[PDB]
């Protein structure tokens, strides 16, 4: 179980063992070094020697350096106890909070849920989230695609959906920065405090957070995506809980796992990291999957292929106000189909996107000749768009310190029924202002009443 | 290892009294890669010094021998000769002592002005700061041009690239950014200062010259070291220019102070690295580039931001400059310094042509950090003018054929092209902040809608003269204020309508 | 005589199947001096066999991907395609132009040794035309006054020409119409008409399926038949006598039967 | 009327001359990024 | 295994039940690399294969034994289309006709296993189960997995074609097979080609599709009829698997992303979709 | 002094015969102090023939199987001639692009090691335009108001934008023509003509090949003659006139003679 | 085209040889090569097939060399030599008129003038149908 280390060229070390030879994806640690080095076994060259990748600095080794086999794959710390912290690909904290002290240690290789284990409905996750919740729902187990770029609450999105999965569902968050900037994983990493999901010591964390740097090796980042897995995949098992995944993102997790292949030098640079074949991504993908005990809900951080859903984040809603940026025209999802949602669902979606088109082209009538045109009704037409616009901005919990607005939860039946009103014009008597900045439609009603009292 | 000597050797069972733990000999040499037999004891990254003097730096460690990059010429070098371990890795010196010197990438003086008096020297292969111990950029860093200093600004601590084409104008912006700083080095608040340091990597010797030249005229060699890796150095020289210029800059970011970077260009590091990558038989890969040429310059420009209150509160910001081959920004070193950095500013041969000089591309130049690496005044003004020529883009993309075009849409069109004529700037002309607040206000205000564009610069050229010699209460009390008041705004109107009924 | 290499088989069947078919046409030619008629369909398949046979090498691929021995493998598979002195294989060969590119490293190697041409046109067979050659596009190199003769070369040049002027026409009457049209244009495009009807012929081997006797009409009547077209001479007949039918004596009599029938 | 058509008639056929150099370019293009990349891939393997 | 004890059964590429309902009861096993019909035994392609849908039946029409590509981008409805495909059969299985009966094969290869599932489920509220196989090779499962899982569909296809009957087989999809037998290729250390594909790409495929036939009726008078599935990237058509499978079948039906989005659905591309 | 080693000469000689020519000019330069003319003719057959023997040294081929050392050679190489404190060189070195094409790695490598660089281009050539100078890829580092002058770097600098402004209107140009242009873009198109006629010069070296006779022209004339076209002084004559003429005043006069 | 490849190759030096044999007799010799471009296509597949590393169109670095080898034996000899003389004319197949290729670029190079021949031209029945605009001599 002791082997030496023959060739060191680059993150490639190839080491000989004498009695017994690690199985694949096994670790490896090196015996020499400080900051401890562990090496995941890629392949078996024969003659008792196997490839592996590094996943720190290779610098200072030396031929003959004695390696220890774990007997096992990488195992990381899990529990309740990784929550607020921060580890790398092996596990140890580098947020200087001090050791990770838990009981469970889980392998960052593990197998997909079998044909049995899935269930059959398509449920969707509610998220609280009023135009996430009507237009492109989050469906438990997809792949979500959550775009945005700089300036627009992308980061406050994340941490709603992280502070919303938790209260209503229960379920923690994983944050995985696969080959992300220090500068923005400090700002992240601070929002996280500020706002309160990341907590010390009170033990009220809401998400565990996976970091690998720019100027790790690209063994270490094509890894770290399996470290937050894990841990979500813990979240997902041991306690029947929807689990968020937030991986940032998966374009840097092909590039890395592309750089290890060139590294190893079997599979061109052609080719990297498919979807499919199960050796580079289909794993990941079918572990992040909804089964009888839980779910995982994969979200992509995508800064401007699969997704099940798609939020797209623009600067111009952000300019008229909305909070949040969601646009609502190019936001889609597979989920939007009659037999998987409901029909009264899809139709009211159906008609608040009809509206929302129908309320551009008017908006470009209007800019061309005038405010006038088609009598009232298209008048009314705008009105009741303006007043969805309006309703489908919502308070954020985890800003109510940097708006002064305090955020709210709004079930979807709530949304569902206050969006029927508006399309029906049950409300339409109600000033559009009062739209604004509200979570139910019971407190729209309370706010056309504040306005029409004072007013 | 199997060659005739070793094997008379091992069949006789000679055991040769030469101790190859702490020294070896050179199995080949050529074109400055020396395999070398021996070094037992050698440890990776570890200088090496030979038998005629010169250094090498052990960069594969192979079970049969050891791959030695030679830092020098590769004549001197011998099959056979001895070469002895120096047990360290490559340290280069650091101190106040490097400014107004000119050093090649080992820290050799090569101006002729003897040597230098470093106390400290500092290993280059230094591990970037972590999360923890940064904090998020907000100081600025003052280019001192218009077009960058509003659109694209750069903070202390953040990596912006230089991109663009062959006589762009790349290397102008870098030297015009380390000339500005004589405002804030001549000045006598210390937490403004900003010492600058230049590699250049792969030029002529003439070019370094000239650059020298131009720093010594305009006195801004006094707080620059020029790092210098030309064009008949060796490929190893020119590699570790950048990390040696980086422990440079970091000396002064860990002892409070405040550095800039300029690495011009990496584009010839990269050429170079990979040239001794190709010579050590690495495996290639795109573009015959190695898979850790990604990593190379992911790990020297991931040492570079500003340290947090606890370490002294220095900051390191780079400016690595790409040259781009016909303005292919997909390429392999192009898309890997885009994704490393923290922004892009992007030069395009066609609007340096068209006049537009700097020729800086403002819908494809990005700064992450954004208006955080700005002064109030200037976020106010730049804000607005960021719109307003977004705005001029999206209505002269359908204007080419257009004449009867609508009054709002004139008016848009006329706005874009003052604040175009606006964002042009002469060579070696730096400007103050105020000056560029002053400006883009006017600009963005509408002042210069009734001003003919191609006397703009000629108002640029007697407007400052204006404020700053008859009206300089309205410039203090900007300055004390630190923001455009619509008292002030109202009275920099009024002055700006006098001067244009005297214009 | 057939062969058919399937598309389910190994390449290297698939590179022989022409060659066997050359033998069996070379046996035909040398031991019997015939003129023997060789057909390969398609030819690009054949050169996609013999770049898959030396990829099976292990041999380095030229550019765009094709074997280093295309324009040798098809030298040698061609050059056996010839006339001797004891008789002579006429190919023809269907064939597949990859992407829409006539620069393509295969079908540019394929037209060197191509001696004619003959393009089948979609747009003549919704004409009704049959056979559905395109009189424009099908070109050949023995179109010359020293192989063909002097009125063959002069009649085809004038059919082409006229054909020409009626392609350039079709345009202004598709946009403005036929009436304002000079009598010159107008007779142009009448001529025009009747040489394109005469191009159509009925086959032997479709008379089932049409009901219309096939012919097989020798060179001299059709030189004949279209230089009396050419200058005129048939100005008085109707356009659809032309229609179908292989002589031009065929044509006056459809024409006749026309006239007595109405 | 009629000049517009003529026009309009003119910019189509410049238009199809125009679209006619592009797709030889495109096809010249298209064939040396196939051969560029075949090579790339070739020498990559044949480093091992 | 193959027989009519697979009707129903969700198998993997060996075979082996996977839906949880017990072994399956086939006493023949076919091997997966048979050799294709010839030309004797087929006769040309009459009977008509009812798709289900009218711009299929009108425009792009397929008949028995007859290998029809369904190309397309992501999200197009390529499987919707194989899918109304089988649930059209259940009109003509119940009837008396034995030559209208056609048993349909369902290969999904590279998919998500919850996607499968759902497959399944709708097979199964819709009762066109009763004459489905469903052979998966999921992500999760190894890329000999996935590469196999076609072949074991043609021959459990292949054995309704041989007794008479007739069948109905989808590869959804393709690419993923031919990304599967790359990576095998690469990692055998073979001489990879364009796009590091092996040299025998189009070999694989040719060979898989060239079974689907209409067998005469001296041999049975049987059929299997193809719908391979290719999804492209951003409408790439000139790539080079896509370029393979187009020169192999008999016809394309072209789902256009374009007239997906504008609510076309489905959204074929008449000008583009051939059927010889 | 004269060096020559030519293209019948096997690569090894190729490669070598630049540097035997460049000691001559060291020579001169240091040892006796003088100013030397350095003529050579081109340096794209040294930096070829040192790749034609790459290939038989057992190297890995560079990018478009070029030497793997082709920029340190050629570094070895320029370097070497430069004005010194002991004497001064002036040097005009050809350079041929293959198959018309700048980004290739020898011209690439080359540009970087020059003061001014003359690009000439087949497609002015074909426009009858001589000599085939590229206005717009041309740069010295000398063109700078502090060095030349302030008014030939603004006439320099208005010429360069007026041939910019051109060329961006020719793409409206070759489909819509002229009448879709407004009228300072017909200004803009016309004295953009005149400009690039007027580039063209007679060579008295060239009269061979064309017979008309040889012009030299002063740089007061040349500065005086384009500021003259910049200013609009002479929209009143066809722009033939401006063609094959040294001064301005032989403009006024092929004018007049029309 | 049905010989190897090889004998394509040695083909334009044989007769080079053949006419050196008169130019260095006094004599006057004319050559023409129809066509280098079949040459250099011989020549490609012996390097290919040498495993020889290809450049610019899969084409050996030499190509230029072969072809200026092959040209610079047609000269104009001194009256001390015997006043001997070989004059080549090479030919070149170009697709779709192309002059920027490589093979007739490096030709143009070496040659002292080309005779270009128009496809538009030819269609036209302009016979022979030279290009006077882009066919010089030096
Ligand atoms: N703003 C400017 N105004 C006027 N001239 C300028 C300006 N910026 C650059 N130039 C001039 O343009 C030329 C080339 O610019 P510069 O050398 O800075 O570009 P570069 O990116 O360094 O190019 P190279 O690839 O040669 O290093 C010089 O003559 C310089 O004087
Ligand atoms: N004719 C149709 N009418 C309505 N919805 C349709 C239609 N065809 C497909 N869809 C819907 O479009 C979405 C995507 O279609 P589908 O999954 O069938 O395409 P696909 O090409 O298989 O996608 P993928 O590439 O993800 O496998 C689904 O939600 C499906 O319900
Ligand atoms: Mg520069
Ligand atoms: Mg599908």
């Amino acid at each position: 179980s002791n082997g030496q280390i023959t060739a060191v060229i680059g993150a490639v070390v190839d080491v000989q063992f004498e009695d017994q030879l690690p199985p694949i994806l096994n670790a490896l640690e090196v015996q020499g070094r400080s900051p401890r080095l562990i090496l995941e076994v890629a392949q078996h060259l024969g003659e008792n020697t196997v490839r592996t990748i590094a996943m720190d600095g290779t610098e200072g080794l030396v031929r003959g350096q004695n390696v220890l086999d774990t007997g096992a794959p990488i195992k990381i710390p899990v529990g309740p106890e990784t929550l607020g912290r921060i580890m790398n690909v092996i596990g140890e904290p580098i947020d200087e909070r001090g050791p990770i002290v838990t009981d469970k240690f889980a392998a960052i290789h593990a197998d997909a849920p079998e044909f049995v284990e899935m269930s059959v409905q398509q449920e969707i996750l509610v998220t609280g989230i009023k135009v996430v919740d009507l237009l492109a729902p989050y469906a438990k187990g997809g792949k979500i695609g959550l775009f945005g770029g700089a300036g627009v609450g992308k980061t406050v999105l994340i941490m709603e959906l992280i502070n919303n999965v938790a209260k209503a569902h229960g379920g923690y968050s994983v944050f995985a920065g696969v080959g992300e900037r220090t500068r923005e994983g400090n700002d992240l990493y601070h929002e996280m405090i500020e706002s309160g999901v990341i907590s010390l010591k009170d033990k009220t964390s809401k998400v565990a957070l996976v970091y690998g740097q720019m100027n790790e090796p690209p063994g270490a980042r094509a890894r770290v995506a399996l470290t937050g897995l894990t841990v979500a995949e813990y979240f997902r098992d041991q306690e029947g809980q929807d689990v968020l995944l937030f991986i940032d993102n998966i374009f840097r997790f092909t590039q890395a796992g592309s750089e290890v292949s060139a590294l190893l030098g079997r599979i061109p640079s052609a080719v990297g990291y498919q979807p499919t074949l199960a050796t580079d991504m289909g794993t990941m993908q079918e572990r992040i999957t909804t089964t009888k005990k839980g779910s995982i809900t994969s979200v992509q951080a995508i800064y401007v292929a699969h997704l099940d859903a798609t939020t797209v984040l623009s600067r111009a809603i952000a300019e008229l106000g909305i909070y949040p940026a969601v646009d609502p025209l190019d936001s889609t999802s597979r989920i939007l189909d009659p037999n998987i949602i409901g029909e009264e669902h899809y139709n009211i979606a159906r008609g608040v996107q009809k509206i929302l088109q129908d309320y551009k082209s008017l908006q470009d009538i209007i800019a061309i000749l005038g405010m006038d045109e088609l009598s009232e009704e298209d008048k009314l037409i705008v009105s009741r768009a303006r007043k969805i616009q309006r309703f489908l901005s919502q308070p954020f919990q985890v800003a109510e310190v940097f708006t002064g607005h305090a955020g709210k939860l709004v079930p979807i039946k709530d949304t569902i029924k206050g969006f029927k009103m508006i399309l029906n014009g049950e409300l339409d008597h109600l000033p559009e202002v009062a739209f604004y900045m509200v979570g139910p439609i019971e407190e729209v009603v309370a706010k056309a009443e504040k306005i029409a009292e004072s007013q | 290892a199997e060659i005739s000597a070793v094997l008379e050797e091992k069949i006789l069972g000679a055991a040769p009294k030469e101790n190859l733990e702490e020294t070896g000999r050179v199995l080949s040499i050529g074109d400055g890669i020396a395999r070398v037999y021996g070094l037992k004891n050698i440890q990776a990254e570890e200088m090496v010094e030979f038998s005629s003097g010169l250094k090498g730096m052990a960069l594969n460690l192979e079970p049969d021998n050891v791959g030695i990059v030679v830092f020098g010429n590769d004549k001197h070098i011998k099959e056979g000769d001895i070469v002895k371990r120096t047990g360290a890795i490559v340290d280069v010196p650091v101190g106040e002592e490097l400014l107004g010197r000119v050093v090649d990438a080992l820290g050799n003086p090569i101006d002729g002005k003897g040597p230098i008096g470093s106390k400290t020297r500092q290993r280059v292969g230094v591990k970037a700061p972590g999360i923890i111990p940064r904090v998020s950029v907000r100081e600025p860093m003052q280019t001192g041009m218009k077009a960058v200093d509003s659109l694209v600004p750069i903070g202390r601590g953040q990596r912006e690239l230089i991109i663009g084409d062959r006589q762009t104008g790349k290397t102008a912006i870098a030297i015009d950014a380390i000339i500005n700083q004589k405002r804030f080095n001549d000045a006598q608040d210390e937490k403004k200062k900003l010492y600058c340091v230049y590699v250049a990597i792969g030029q002529k010797r003439s070019t370094v010259a000239q650059i020298v030249k131009r720093l010594t005229d305009t006195d801004a060699m006094r707080y620059t070291i020029v790092v210098s890796a030309t064009a008949s150095d060796a490929a190893p020289l020119q590699y570790l220019a950048p990390y040696s210029g980086c422990a440079m800059g970091e000396f002064f970011r860990d002892n409070g102070k405040h550095a800039l970077i300029i690495y011009d260009d990496l584009s010839k590091q990269a050429v170079a690295y990979r040239q001794m990558s190709l010579l050590l038989r690495r495996p290639p890969g795109r573009e015959a580039y190695p898979g850790d040429v990604f990593y190379l310059h992911s790990r020297l420009l991931e040492r570079a931001a500003k340290m947090s209150e606890s370490n002294g509160g220095g900051s390191l910001t780079a400016l690595p400059v790409i040259e781009t081959q016909a303005g292919d920004v997909s390429a392999y070193i192009p898309t890997n310094v885009i994704s490393i950095t923290d922004g892009q500013i992007f030069l395009e041969t066609e609007l340096f042509y068209k006049g537009i000089r700097p020729a800086i591309n403002v819908g494809l130049s990005v700064s992450r950090v954004g208006s955080a690496a700005q002064t109030r005044a200037m976020k106010q003004v730049a804000g607005s003018m960021k719109l307003e020529l977004a705005q001029y883009r999206e209505v002269a993309a359908f204007a080419q054929f257009g004449s009867d075009l609508d009054a709002s849409t004139q008016q848009l069109l006329s706005r874009g092209v003052r604040l175009t004529e606006l964002l042009k700037q002469g060579q070696y002309v730096p400007m103050a902040i105020e000056d560029q607040v002053a400006i883009i206000y006017c600009g963005v205000r509408g002042h210069l809608d009734k001003v003919e564009p191609s006397k703009i610069t000629k108002f640029e050229k007697e407007f400052s003269q204006h404020i700053k010699t008859s009206h300089r209460d309205i410039l203090d009390t900007i300055a004390k204020e630190g923001q455009i008041s619509p008292d002030t705004d109202a009275k920099l109107k009024k002055v700006v309508t006098d001067f244009l009924s005297t214009f | 005589a057939l062969v058919y290499g399937q598309m389910n088989e190994p390449p290297g069947a698939r590179a022989r199947v022409a060659l066997t078919g050359l033998t069996v046409a070379e046996y035909f030619r040398d031991q019997e001096g015939q003129d023997v008629l060789l057909f390969i369909d398609n030819i690009f398949r054949f050169t996609q066999a013999g770049s898959e046979v030396s990829a099976l090498l292990g041999r380095i691929p030229s550019a765009v991907g094709y074997q280093p021995t295309l324009a040798t493998d098809m030298g040698t598979m061609q050059e056996r395609i010839t006339t001797t002195k004891k008789g002579s294989i006429t190919s023809v060969q269907a064939i597949y132009v990859p992407a829409d590119d006539l620069t393509d490293p295969a079908p540019a190697t394929t037209f060197a040794h191509l001696d004619a041409t003959t393009v089948l046109s979609r747009a003549i067979a919704e004409l009704g035309i049959y056979p559905a050659v395109d009189p424009l596009d099908s070109t050949s190199r023995i179109l010359d006054p020293n192989i063909i003769g002097e009125e063959h070369y002069n009649i085809a040049r004038g059919v082409q020409k006229i054909l020409q002027d009626y392609k350039s026409l079709q345009d202004i009457i598709a946009i403005l119409g036929m009436d304002e049209l000079s009598e010159e244009d107008k007779l142009i495009v009448s001529r025009a008409r009747k040489i394109q009807r005469f191009l159509s012929q009925p086959f032997q081997v479709a008379e089932v399926f049409t009901g219309h006797a096939g012919k097989l009409v020798p060179i001299k009547d059709t030189i004949k038949g279209f230089k009396m077209i050419l200058n005129g001479e048939l100005d008085h007949l109707p356009e659809v006598a032309f229609y179908m039918v292989g002589p031009i004596e065929e044509v006056v009599a459809k024409a006749e039967k026309i006239a007595e029938s109405q | 009327q009629s000049s517009r058509m003529t026009a309009m008639d003119n910019a189509s056929k410049n238009a199809g001359e125009m679209i006619d150099k592009l797709t030889m370019t495109f096809n010249r293009t298209r064939q040396a990024v196939i051969t560029r990349e075949l090579i790339e891939i070739i020498s990559g393997a044949s480093a091992l």
